DNA sequence: GTACGTCCGGCCCGTAAATTCAGATCTT
RNA sequence: UUUUGGCAUAGUUGC
DNA sequence: AAGATCTGAATTTACGGGCGCAACTATGCCGGACGTAC
């Protein structure tokens, strides 16, 4: 069978190279100077790069001999090894989206209205602009007095805008983009961005219990962490061997008079002492204030720095 | 049916033999919803990429080809409903062209465009 | 419609190790 | 009311 | 006796160092893409 050679190409226009080597086989398929390569691969995702399928070197050579795209693979090529030809073809893969280009790439929108056409989709974005004021930039609110009041392009109808560049807002801009310039699969947004428009946290040396099994009630010290199933490494009381437990067997449990901190939710950055664990109500005090705080046994770490809990003078007016 | 309508507009791409505009994904798990037993394009991402094209204009969503004047005009009237290419940019290889005329089906071009 | 301007992508020397030849402790 | 700064290439020159 | 292999002993490339300080002047990234303005 024939081997893949990797041809070194423009950057960006691998594809249009593909083309023009399948339109320069087709041309010469009959003439006194074939084509004697079988197959070209430009990848959608491999940038920089195309291979060329023969038998040898030579035709590779004499085949791409005329693409100046491919001079910088012209002198030498790579064999792509035996056992490695099936990665090359080996391919993997009112909502929130993100646009790819313009100065709001990476930005989220919330899909306000899906046209049917399968062309274009109505988002709401929130404007980068300086409102033609520096240009002859941060995420802030729509302001329409103020890009009514410095003029330029601009169009009023009551809450509703068109301005610099034909973009459409309201009350927030407002503006149709095409849907293969948007990503719909993994943008994911915080409550941030709610507000604008399970988990596991395991870390080495915090104490975790075993709260079923039959290695029940054996607390030890986190050594290693993985995603989901973690297989965990941990120190138990008065055992040399290391067993195995997974994310969903331990839990987050600690000793009385222990140093205690809050990752996440109301009461986080806030460092103490607990002082009686209940079943899942962990009651504790803060080393800045003496007030109870009651949190789950998973939102519980065992660090050992000191709280932070600045000061300095300014001037409120002369 | 509803598998041979796309699913988005990310790579799609025209067949080189009937004009039928599917994703790679499509072409890739169904092949050609049409004339696959005269190409075996199912199975194999290289076929496909020999016998489909990168580059097509305009898009006809045919609904009922038995009584559709663009369909006599295109030539798809004995073909199955679906989403087909006016203009499509390719040719496939010749011994793929070959093997359908030895078959007896000889390969009828799909690049209906006007080249100046 | 064209182009331009400007923001984002690409001699020594001693060592020193590698190359070449007769004990040796075998096998016959 | 009290500052500070290019560097690392090449050349030339002095004892 | 022979014949090995076979293991310590003459010949070829490759880094890699290469005077003190001190003073002066002298020179030193761009190309495609996307948009604005006209
Ligand atoms: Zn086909």
């Amino acid at each position: 069978d024939p081997n893949l050679w990797t041809v070194k190409c423009k950057i960006g226009e691998e594809r249009a190279t593909a083309i023009s080597l399948m339109r320069k086989f087709i041309a010469y398929q009959f003439t006194d100077t074939p084509l004697q390569i079988k197959s070209v691969v430009a990848p959608e995702h491999v940038k920089g790069y195309i291979y060329v399928e023969a038998y040898k070197q030579t035709h590779v050579k004499q085949a791409i001999e005329g693409v100046g795209n491919l001079r910088l693979g012209y002198w030498n090529q790579q064999m792509v090894p035996i056992k490695e030809m099936t990665d090359v073809l080996k391919v993997v893969k009112k909502s929130w989206v993100r646009l790819k280009r313009g100065i709001y790439k990476d930005d989220i929108a919330q899909v306000d209205y899906v046209e049917p056409s399968q062309n274009t989709i109505s988002l709401k974005m929130i404007p980068r602009i300086d409102y033609d004021r520096i240009k002859a930039p941060p995420q802030r609110l729509f302001d329409a007095e103020k890009i009514r009041s410095l003029g330029g392009d601009v169009a009023s109808d009551g809450d509703f805008l068109i301005f610099e560049g034909n973009r459409y807002s309201r009350k927030f801009l407002f503006k149709s983009f095409a849907m293969s310039a948007v990503i719909t699969e993994g943008v994911k947004p915080t409550l941030s961005e709610l507000e604008k428009f399970r988990e596991h946290n395991f870390q080495p040396g915090d104490n975790v219990e075993v709260c079923e099994g039959e290695l029940i009630n054996l607390q030890g010290k986190i050594l290693s962490v993985d995603g989901n199933k973690i297989t965990i490494m941990p120190k138990h009381e008065d055992l040399k061997d290391m067993l195995e437990f997974p994310a969903q067997e331990l839990r987050k449990y600690f000793k009385m008079g222990d140093h205690v901190k809050v990752i996440a939710g109301r009461f986080e950055g806030d460092t103490g002492l607990i002082v009686r664990v209940e079943e899942n109500f962990v009651i504790l005090f803060s080393d800045l204030t003496m007030h109870e705080l009651k949190v789950l046994p998973r939102d519980l770490q065992l660090c050992s720095e000191t709280a932070s809990g600045w000061g300095e003078l300014v001037q409120l007016d002369p | 049916a509803l598998e041979t309508v796309p699913k988005d507009l990310r790579h799609l791409r025209a067949c080189l033999l009937c004009s039928l505009v599917k994703t790679i994904d499509q072409f890739e798990y169904d092949g050609c919803d049409n004339c696959d037993a005269y190409l075996q394009m199912k199975g194999n991402r290289e076929m496909v990429y020999d016998c489909t094209s990168s580059s097509f204009d305009g898009i006809i969503a045919m609904m009922s080809p038995e009584d559709s004047w663009v369909s006599k005009w295109q030539r798809v009237s004995n073909f199955k409903p679906g989403v087909y290419a006016v203009s499509v940019t390719g040719r496939l290889p010749q011994g793929i062209v070959r093997e359908l005329k030895s078959r007896g089906v000889a390969y009828k071009s799909r690049d209906t465009a006007i080249k100046t």
